């Protein structure tokens, strides 16, 4: 949502805060994108350890959602 | 029992002592089903990548066919490592 | 089952093997009639 | 050959044998043979 | 998020078809005894759905968390779509399908929820053989 210049009056400073949660965010979207697809013992490149690994990785991403969504939107 | 058609004739059909001892070396037991294949032997078709989609697609259709004879072909998929020691004789035979 | 059962049990030439057979079909229809009032009275997990 | 599993499987990846010997080897799977012994007996003479 | 719930509901229509073909009596002794327990599996899955289908009149359901409700709940249903292929290979019957159900009774071991349905079906299906 990068309103470069003008954009209803908020300065460069807020862009430097927002483009930090771009880093956390794109790493959640991409690491969850990476952990989302199952393997089902079917991908041909992925011995079964990787399945349990990706399962625990999705447990972690589910805990992360459970934390984000508990957060009151009434915060600065 | 019936080694005449598939052991004696198969030993005689080779183009090349072990003339009678080859049947004793390949003395099959008809009461068995013990295939030495595994799921690791499915990557033997990946070396012949002339058209690998129509080299990998055939195995699921052969398994979906109702014959149980696709199992012992693990060593037969690799076949001979010598350069055309079985395949090139058909070109001489067709003449 | 009812139409086949009465139309075969009315036939006097169809014999005892067939009449007792359709009598069993009648009694199994009488046992079948039990649950239709249950489906009523449970509206008076099912879903 | 003259079968769906004798003929189509013999020319899938790279292919190529004697056809009668390929039909005999395809029939040998139904003869309850050990996969290594017949190939070793063929390779010890060929 | 609808397409998160589509495949379990799709899976059900394969399995009530596995009733109304494999319990017509032409297929074989082992096969009808499989559909005799697949009778039980369709009502088990529909009894599961009957724990949720009431809820629209009070709003407990939501679209994101129906995935969380269905993730342990596919294991009563989503094993059997493969058990169809396991009989539909060549219209297999008798001992020649019980061998395949025998090796399928030990099949999945990492998740280990697909073993019990094949096991329990082999118990019902092998008994008359």
């Amino acid at each position: 949502k990068r309103g470069v210049h003008v954009s209803g009056a908020s300065p460069e400073s807020i862009s430097s805060l927002l483009s930090e949660v771009a880093e956390y965010g794109t790493c959640y979207t991409r690491l969850s994108h990476f952990s989302l697809q199952p393997v089902l013992d079917s991908l041909y490149s992925k011995g079964l350890v990787f399945q349990a690994f990706t399962s625990g990785l999705r447990r972690y991403l589910q805990y992360y959602r459970a934390c984000v969504l508990s957060t009151p939107p009434t915060l600065s | 029992r019936i080694h005449h058609d598939v052991n004696e004739l198969l030993s005689l059909l080779r183009v090349h002592a072990e003339v009678y001892i080859d049947l004793l070396q390949k003395n099959r037991t008809p009461y068995v089903t013990t295939t030495v294949s595994a799921h690791s032997a499915k990557v033997k078709i990946a070396e012949f990548s002339r058209t690998p989609e129509d080299f990998l697609k055939k195995y699921d259709e052969l398994k979906s066919k109702n014959t149980r004879n696709l199992d012992p072909l693990v060593y037969l998929l690799s076949k001979l490592t010598e350069d055309k020691e079985t395949l090139q004789y058909l070109q001489q035979n067709a003449k | 089952i009812r139409r086949y059962t009465d139309q075969r049990s009315l036939d006097r030439s169809f014999g005892l093997v067939g009449q007792s057979f359709c009598a069993a079909l009648h009694q199994e229809l009488r046992e079948y009639y039990r649950l239709l009032s249950v489906l009523h009275s449970q509206l008076q997990s099912l879903t | 050959t003259e079968e769906m599993e004798l003929y189509e499987l013999a020319q899938a990846a790279g292919g190529g044998i004697d056809p009668d010997v390929f039909k005999i080897l395809v029939d040998l799977l139904k003869l309850n043979v050990a996969p290594l012994a017949v190939f070793q007996m063929l390779k010890s003479m060929c | 998020l609808v397409h998160r719930i589509l495949p379990v509901a799709a899976s059900y229509s394969a399995v009530t078809r596995f009733i109304e073909e494999k319990s017509s009596f032409e297929y074989g002794q082992v096969n009808h005894a499989l559909a005799a327990a697949m009778r039980t599996l369709v009502k088990e899955h529909l009894i599961l759905v009957s724990q949720l289908e009431q809820l629209h009149r009070q709003g407990l359901l939501s679209l994101q968390k129906l995935w969380f409700y269905i993730q342990p709940a596919m294991r009563t249903m989503d094993i059997l779509a493969s058990l169809a292929t396991s009989v539909d290979k060549g219209e297999c019957l008798g001992g020649s399908t019980l061998s395949l159900l025998h090796d399928r009774s030990f099949s999945y071991t990492g998740d280990s929820q697909a073993q019990e349905l094949c096991l329990y079906l082999t118990k019902a299906a092998s008994a008359p053989y």
